[PDB]
């Protein structure tokens, strides 16, 4: 598994390097029990701030069925159209948050911008927020979103973050995981009949 | 007041002008920096009378209602600038134009049936209610006479 | 015992200088709860047991959550006076110093010169104080009733707003 | 073992017993806050472990390795000792509690008294934190949830009064040992429901909890807490709910006094009960507005807390 | 006895050990982990009414706990003597909430 | 055992302290903190004195005392509210119009 350092953001650090843990120098059994221990308790307590932006935010309500603060969640859902109006507001909100935290981008409007390709909005909200999950979509099932939580764990469950901010290495490890597409190409490919559009 | 209401105050140019172009201009940090920065300064550079209001009594208190997150209902995020006397509304200004997609701009850049999409995002909650004033309309201009079922 | 009435003792008189030369006034209330729980410390080592709750229930746990109150209320603290320090100004404490600094010691002369078998620490409790209110000090307790009612009545009566609303704007001579 | 003496012994294993019972209350709490969040969902017929149970492992972790953070405009000591307050308050007024014979942290004369003492300094937490943090919306609210508490508050004490009155003591084991025939449950049955109110309201559970609901000005006194801060005010509030239901237990349930399973079972099974009481109330109770709840513990508790204490004094004297 | 010393020990521990598992669980947050390197207005005094009336009533129930702890000792007499109290307090917060002084909503 | 006269000294230590608070300090709220400190003091003498005594009159009068500290920090207090209402200004100095 390759891993992109982010050592100390469209242009930051982003060096391909080789698990920092299986590097002998810094290989030890404790300390790679411990970075578990720490992923496992982040993957399993990923606390939401649904920004709830257009129609997507709508979807995600269906989902839920809080964080009120930015300061007590850990990741930010992007679900909406980023506004020229709203960028300011959507940076603030996720500035005013505290490591470690994570961005999922909910609909083809935070994803890229969508069908609004129009002066008032901004291109995906990956032009001035570090995104980690794309959910494709408009408006994404509430479905999909639980999948892409999942998608987030496991990305979690890979991390080599800092232990302490006063010893080691200060680098957040993000693994380079397998493209979904290329995982469940052959299921895909293979499928042959569907049933017709006639039914309900 | 004869301020912009759908547009930053900054905004150079008019969008619905012919002459205007519709697709997203290329994204500058400089300028969400600044906005963002603008944001974080509005309490202190705040004059009532830009936003129509006039100070009366005095120690009335100026304040800002974001109804975003905080109060989140499926019925969008946007502010309204509440004049206060105490716990009574002296006057209040909605400020709105954050939820603008420029979707009349885009009816000029998609054809009669490409824009059909773009109907049922005005008002996400009614769906098909959006689409059928437009393709009525449509039908007026084609003379269509659309069957009964 | 001992050490509780020395260690609680110095606490307590070293949180109170803290309080008297603070410029944050909630710091200062801070030093001064301190202070309150260092004396029921030391109620409690000379055997005053229903004190030594009372001093943590009304005076720690009443009186001064009604201070804070107030230092919340009306926003204190930052205010041109704790600003201007002026109280850490030499030449405005020396003076008041010393007239406290002779009067402390003109009173210790006097207890310096008291009989002294010492205070043994037996413990006093509340059920002997209660049959004592309830008993010889009777009138004391009715009589008493009547004097917070005083402390109700003239609070209620300068304390009460003429504005409605939790939250009021600071106008001069309160107009409405 | 040279040193070891029968007396140093004692003087040993009593302090481990102790320990025992800090390391199991906190634990219960803590347990609490997860098997409440699972049975709540239940309620609304809707995992990291054994059903769910490692979530809480999951969260100490998290709120551990999550950066903490102080908001540069704020009292760095008063916010800190906010969410301590919080934490180690009706924390310590559970040495008190008498969990079974030969069981508990302190036998205090003052007994009960500490348990006031402890709760009236609870409040300084929801104060301090709303003035630490620096938002003015969240100082509104800590100043709503603090005049609601001392709405409570004030006749805490005075529900407990009935049954001091009738044990003619403050001690704990005293009024246990006084229950032996009847608990106080049936005679003080009016402090039952008064503290069963107040204790709630002091431990700010539902439904007194969200005092800043009606003012839009008002947003909470732990928005701007994060990380462990954020999570030793949550965890304080379960440990008081656990130390309330021991109390109630001591007081009108006659404690570890049961026919016939060992005294420690009878004391931890009445305290489950309670504590899955309060979870009964949480989801079957409808939050009424904060003027509703500030009238009625000065109009209906105070009274009634008084007018007990009076009736409980007219029997007993009459008894005797 | 030993046993009283035994419980002196037992509290004081347990009252170390109860702040000191708090601070160690805040130090604990402080250090595990990393970090990014990175007037006008005033409150009714309906609060400070509140709190001025818990003040009040809370130094009143004093003497009510001290009688309670002695109901039996004290005898009728002392009942009599309470009753009085009881009606003063009960009058006051009549006239509180009679004058509207309790009352949230104006 | 405890020196009566140590118990004194504390008491007499926070009592000039008090006072030296009350008069240094121009703010309203630092005065009737001052005077807490005074007559928290002297309760704490005559809990000392019955301690001394071995009599339940010590507590007795602690009990008056912090009935009395109760009533006047209330209506000290409400005053302090009434000045800032009006004159948003807690120095002690300006609240002297009457002289001579
Ligand atoms: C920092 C905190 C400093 C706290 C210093 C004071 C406490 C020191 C440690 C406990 C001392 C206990 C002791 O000396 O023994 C218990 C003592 C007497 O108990 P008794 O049963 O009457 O006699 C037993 C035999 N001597 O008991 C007593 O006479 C004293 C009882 C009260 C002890 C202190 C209570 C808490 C005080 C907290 C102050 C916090 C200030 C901030
Ligand atoms: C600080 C850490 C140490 C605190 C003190 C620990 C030791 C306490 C102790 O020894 O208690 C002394 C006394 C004994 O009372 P009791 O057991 O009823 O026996 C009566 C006959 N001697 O019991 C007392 O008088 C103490 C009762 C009050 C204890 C207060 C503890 C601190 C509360 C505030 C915390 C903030
Ligand atoms: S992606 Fe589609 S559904 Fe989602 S907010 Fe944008 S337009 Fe609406």
């Amino acid at each position: 598994m390759d891993y992109t350092l982010t050592r100390i953001y469209p242009l930051q650090k982003q060096e391909i390097v080789t698990d920092p843990l299986e590097q002998e120098v810094n290989k030890n059994v404790f300390m790679g029990k411990l970075n578990d221990m720490v992923n496992w308790g982040r993957k399993n307590s990923i606390w939401p701030y649904n920004f709830g932006l257009s129609c997507c935010y709508v979807e995600m309500v269906t989902s839920f069925t809080l964080r009120a603060s930015p300061r007590q969640a850990d990741l930010m859902v992007v679900a909406g159209t980023c506004f020229t109006k709203m960028a300011p507001v959507i940076q603030r909100l996720y500035d005013q948050m505290l490591e470690p935290k994570w961005v999922i981008s909910m609909g083809a409007c935070a994803n890229s911008g969508g069908m609004y390709d129009i002066y008032s909005v901004v291109q995906g909200v990956d032009k001035f927020i570090p995104v980690d999950v794309y959910i494709p979509g408009c408006p994404p099932r509430p479905e999909a979103y639980m999948q892409a939580l999942m998608l987030l764990q496991e990305s979690i469950g890979k991390e080599r973050r800092p232990l302490s901010w006063v010893v080691g290495d200060q680098g957040v490890y993000r693994a380079n995981m397998q493209s979904e597409r290329e995982r469940k190409r052959g299921e895909r490919i293979a499928v042959t009949n569907l049933r017709t559009p006639d039914e309900i | 007041n004869l301020r912009r209401i759908m547009m930053p105050q900054t905004w150079k140019g008019h969008p619905l002008r012919k002459d205007y172009p519709a697709r997203a201009t290329e994204f500058s940090p400089f300028e969400l920096t600044k906005a963002k920065q603008d944001l974080e300064m509005e309490a202190l550079t705040f004059k009532p009378e830009e936003w129509g209001m006039k100070r009366g009594t005095e120690n009335e208190d100026f304040m800002f209602l974001n109804l975003g997150p905080n109060h989140p209902s499926a019925h969008g995020a946007f502010r309204i600038v509440l004049q206060l006397d105490g716990e009574e509304i002296v006057d209040c200004v909605p400020d709105i134009g954050y939820h603008h997609r420029g979707a009349e701009k885009m009816g000029e850049r998609q054809s009669w049936h490409s824009y059909i999409p773009y109907t049922d995002r005005i008002e996400y909650l009614g769906g098909c209610v959006n689409e059928m004033p437009y393709v009525l309309a449509v039908e007026k201009l084609a003379g269509i006479t659309v069957p009964d079922r | 015992m001992e050490f509780a009435f020395y260690i609680c003792g110095l606490i307590a008189i070293l949180a109170t200088l803290r309080v008297i030369t603070h410029t944050n006034p909630v710091h200062a209330l801070l030093y001064l709860i301190i202070s309150l729980l260092a004396i029921s410390g030391v109620f409690f080592s000379l055997g005053a047991y229903f004190a030594g709750a009372l001093e943590i229930i009304v005076y720690a746990g009443a009186i001064m959550v009604l201070f804070v109150f107030v230092v919340m209320m009306l926003n204190l603290g930052g205010s041109e006076i704790e600003q201007e320090r002026q109280w850490l100004k030499p030449q405005v404490w020396i003076g008041p110093a010393i007239l406290s600094a002779i009067m402390l010691v003109v009173i210790v002369y006097a207890i310096l010169g008291v009989n002294d078998q010492g205070i043994d620490g037996t413990p006093i409790s509340a059920k002997a104080v209660g049959i004592t209110l309830f008993g010889p000090y009777v009138l004391a307790v009715e009589l008493a009733s009547m004097l917070l009612l005083a402390g109700l009545v003239v609070a209620f009566h300068v304390g009460r707003e003429e504005r409605a609303g939790e939250v009021l704007s600071n106008r001069k001579d309160d107009s409405a | 073992m040279s040193w070891i003496s029968p007396e140093l012994i004692e003087i040993l294993l009593t302090i481990l017993k102790a320990v025992v019972i800090l390391l199991v209350v906190v634990t219960c709490g803590a347990f609490m806050s997860f098997g409440e969040r699972r049975l709540l969902g239940l309620f609304q017929n809707r995992r990291v472990g054994w059903g769910g149970s490692l979530q809480l492992v999951a969260d100490m972790i998290k709120m551990f390795f999550k950066e903490d953070w102080i908001p540069k405009f704020s009292d760095r000591v008063i916010f800190t000792l906010a969410p301590m307050i919080a934490f180690t308050s009706l924390l310590l007024a559970f040495a008190i509690v008498p969990v079974s014979p030969g069981w508990v942290v302190a036998d205090l004369n003052i007994g009960i008294l500490f348990f006031l003492m402890m709760a009236g300094l609870a409040v300084y937490a929801v104060l301090f934190a709303g003035w630490s943090s620096n938002n003015k919306y969240s100082l509104l609210g800590a100043m709503r949830a603090s005049a609601q508490t001392l709405s409570y508050e004030v006749f805490l004490g005075l529900s407990l009064m009935g049954v001091v009155a009738q044990a003619g003591s403050f001690n704990m084991t005293d009024i246990v040992n006084s229950q032996a025939h009847v608990w106080n449950v049936i005679p003080q049955f009016f402090g039952f429901i008064t503290f069963a109110i107040a204790g709630v309201a002091v431990c700010h559970r539902h439904p007194f909890d969200q005092p800043e609901a009606e003012q839009e000005l008002a947003d909470g006194y732990h928005i701007e807490y994060s990380g462990m801060k954020f999570g030793l005010f949550f965890v304080g509030e379960y440990i008081g709910i656990v130390t309330i239901s021991a109390l109630m237990v001591t007081l009108f349930f006659g404690g570890w006094q049961g026919p016939l399973l060992p005294p420690f079972i009878w004391f931890a099974l009445k305290t489950a009960f309670f504590m899955m009481m309060f979870i009964l109330i949480r989801a079957s109770l409808p939050r009424p507005r904060y003027d509703q709840v500030m009238s009625f513990g000065w109009k209906i508790c105070l009274p009634l807390t008084l007018i007990n204490l009076l009736v409980t004094a007219a029997v007993i004297l009459w008894q005797a | 006895s030993t046993e009283v010393i035994a419980h002196h020990w037992a509290f004081a521990i347990f009252l170390i050990v109860a702040i000191g598992l708090c601070c160690l669980m805040l130090v604990g947050g402080w250090f595990l982990g990393g970090r990014a390197r990175a007037a006008r207005l005033r409150l009714s005094a309906k609060f400070y009414l509140v709190a001025m009336f818990f003040v009040i009533f809370d130094v009143e129930a004093l003497y009510l706990f001290a009688w309670s702890t002695s109901i039996r000792e004290s005898g009728w007499v002392g009942f009599v003597e309470a009753a009085i109290f009881i009606f003063v307090l009960l009058a006051g917060l009549v006239y509180l909430v009679r004058i509207g002084a309790l009352d949230w909503t104006p | 055992m405890i020196p009566l006269q140590h118990g004194l000294i504390l008491a007499a230590i926070l009592f000039v302290l008090g006072l030296t608070g009350l008069v240094i300090r121009r703010n309203l709220l630092f005065m009737l903190i001052g005077l807490e400190i005074m007559i928290n003091a002297s309760a704490l003498a005559f809990v000392v004195a019955g301690s001394y005594w071995g009599q339940t009159d010590g507590q007795v009068m602690y009990i008056l005392a912090i009935s009395l500290a109760a009533a006047e920090a209330s209506i000290g207090l409400a005053l302090l509210l009434q000045l800032h209402r009006r004159r948003q200004n807690l120095n002690i100095d300006s609240v002297s119009e009457m002289r001579g």
